[PDB]
């Protein structure tokens, strides 16, 4: 906890992608734990 | 040569050249010390900064 | 998280102007900045460097990690840079204000 | 050579040659001394700069912000007896006491200005009001200077 | 021997601007100090010599112990040649030294030059001298000021001083006129000498 919303502009094939937090920062995160890529695509709105 | 005994003043013309060779290494080395200092000063501004 | 950045300058290795201690930028570059060194001769400079700008907008300046070329170094390139001290660790693919293209690709 | 030579059997006598050749030890061995001295101070010269740059060789690597300087002002430089400042203060007597030398006023990209005392290897000739520094980000001094600022997209004219 | 320390004791007077050795006194004396430097170094290299000064009109340690003669001859550079040497004060400032070291392996020398007219007390001197056997310490006293117009006082403190010991106090004569004081000084004996066990 605190599971922080951010927006996924675009994922990449490697387990990561990129994205950019409403509160500025962008980060290059994985894609790691209890996660389906076919559940991700543009314009989600994920638990970081 | 003029004199046979001036075998031994090219012994001493010898030591005239160190001697005035000595005269100017030790304003050469001074001249080199007075450049490591404003290199010595250039860095110890910048330790006070 | 890997704080993704944009290159904005491609610094080279000959005439960085990182010492500026026996160099000039304001009326120099010359080839060299460590290699005209007096002070007592030392080469104290890495071989280029690179001015990021961050998404947060705070620029820095940056290297090359362990493992990472400075071959594959291009203008406007994203690059990640560790959330602490700012290093280079994994180069990324260029641009981001692209993403409504990703829906047009059919 | 002036003395002691062929010039000087005509000039001089050979035994106060001889005899001059002595002198000439005796004035060599003063100067032996005097050389052996000015060695020896060199050796503990050179090891106090490399003291003092390897410090200054942490803070030149990696990472360091990039800013913009809003104006040189300066104070008078540090020499003085009562103060060492352009701005008139309070009490008697200061040259280090809250007196201060040479004023950069440099203005970040994270969005503030700092009036920190410039560092003294950086000129006001690599100094102009609006120059591209290096500021040390974990303590603010101009730390480099750098080129002025382009955008990917004038990079990419070119 | 090898394995010792020595303490020099310089004389600063106005005895010594006095024209007795080429070019001058003074400039004989740095000569000397260096010649006495080097030939305890060449034998064994744990060997180390620092120099006091009677410079000021109270003795000041320009250096301590060291192996390095770079240090022995700039602080020898530095200098007041109006000062005045007091023997008694001089005496107990080198002991003092002695006690100041960093291996406690060494022998215990002082090797003092004397370049005036001793002008101290006899009754306190023989007090000192025999302080110094009690100490292991012996003293190596080089005389060309006092035989030159004043009385022998230096001869019997000497002897006081003279006992079964490790290194044992030596009496070094040398000439005041000019024969130059660095090779003299050098002939004497300054390394082999012995001790009285």
């Amino acid at each position: 906890n605190p599971l922080s919303i951010g927006t996924l502009e675009e994922i990449i094939d490697d387990d990561h992608a990129i994205v950019t937090s409403p509160t500025m920062p962008d980060y290059y995160v994985s894609i790691l734990s209890f996660v389906d890529k076919e559940l991700l695509e543009p314009g989600c709105s994920v638990l970081l | 040569e003029q004199e046979a005994h001036n075998k031994a003043l090219n012994q001493f013309k010898r030591k005239l050249l160190e001697h005035r060779r000595y005269d100017d290494q030790l304003k050469q080395r001074r001249q080199n010390i007075r450049d490591l200092e404003k290199l010595y000063d250039k860095t110890e501004n910048d330790i006070k900064a | 998280p890997l704080q993704v950045a944009r290159c904005t300058k491609i610094i080279k290795g000959n005439g960085e102007s990182d010492e500026t201690t026996t160099d000039n930028n304001n009326s120099g570059n010359s080839n060299s900045n460590s290699n005209q060194q007096s002070t007592d001769a030392d080469e104290d400079d890495e071989d280029a460097k690179y001015v990021i700008n961050l998404k947060q907008i705070a620029k820095f300046v940056v290297g090359l990690g362990e493992r990472v070329s400075p071959t594959d170094i291009e203008e406007g390139m994203r690059v990640g840079v560790d959330r602490s001290k700012y290093n280079i660790e994994l180069p990324l693919p260029p641009r981001i204000d692209p993403s409504v293209t990703m829906m047009t690709v059919e | 050579g002036d003395d002691e030579l062929d010039q000087e059997i005509l000039n001089l006598s050979t035994q106060e040659l001889q005899t001059r050749a002595k002198l000439l030890d005796n004035e060599i061995r003063i100067f032996r001394s005097e050389l052996q001295r000015l060695s020896h101070e060199n050796n503990v010269m050179l090891e106090k700069i490399k003291d003092n740059k390897e410090k200054i060789k942490n803070n030149r690597q990696l990472p360091y912000l990039v800013a913009n300087v809003v104006e040189v002002m300066d104070m008078n430089e540090i020499e003085d007896k009562e103060n060492s400042e352009s701005t008139t203060q309070g009490g008697n007597v200061n040259l280090d006491n809250t007196a201060v030398g040479k004023a950069a006023v440099v203005k970040t990209s994270s969005r503030q200005t700092v009036f920190l005392p410039m560092v003294g290897l950086v000129d006001p000739d690599k100094l102009k009001p609006n120059d591209l520094v290096g500021v040390n980000k974990d303590s603010y001094l101009i730390l480099d200077t750098l080129p002025s600022e382009f955008d990917s997209r004038v990079k990419a004219m070119e | 021997m090898v394995l010792e320390a020595t303490v020099l004791v310089i004389d600063n007077s106005e005895y010594s601007r006095n024209g007795d050795f080429p070019r001058t006194r003074f400039e004989a004396q740095i000569d000397s100090v260096e010649f006495i430097f080097q030939a305890k170094r060449n034998s064994n290299p744990e060997n180390t010599v620092g120099l006091i000064s009677g410079a000021g009109a109270n003795p000041r340690v320009l250096s301590t112990f060291t192996a390095e003669f770079g240090k022995i001859l700039a602080g020898l550079h530095d200098t007041q040649i109006e000062g005045k040497l007091h023997m008694a004060t001089a005496l107990q400032i080198a002991q003092l030294t002695l006690k100041h070291r960093q291996n406690k392996v060494q022998h215990q020398r002082i090797v003092a030059f004397v370049c005036s007219p001793i002008s101290d007390s006899r009754d306190e001197l023989i007090r000192l001298a025999k302080t110094l056997k009690k100490n292991n310490v012996a003293v190596d006293i080089i005389n060309f000021g006092e035989i030159e117009q004043n009385t022998e006082l230096l001869d019997e403190f000497i002897a006081a001083v003279n006992n079964p010991q490790e290194e044992t106090s030596h009496l070094l004569t040398v000439t005041p006129g000019p024969r130059l004081l660095y090779e003299n000084i050098a002939s004497s004996p300054i390394i082999l000498e012995e001790g009285s066990s």
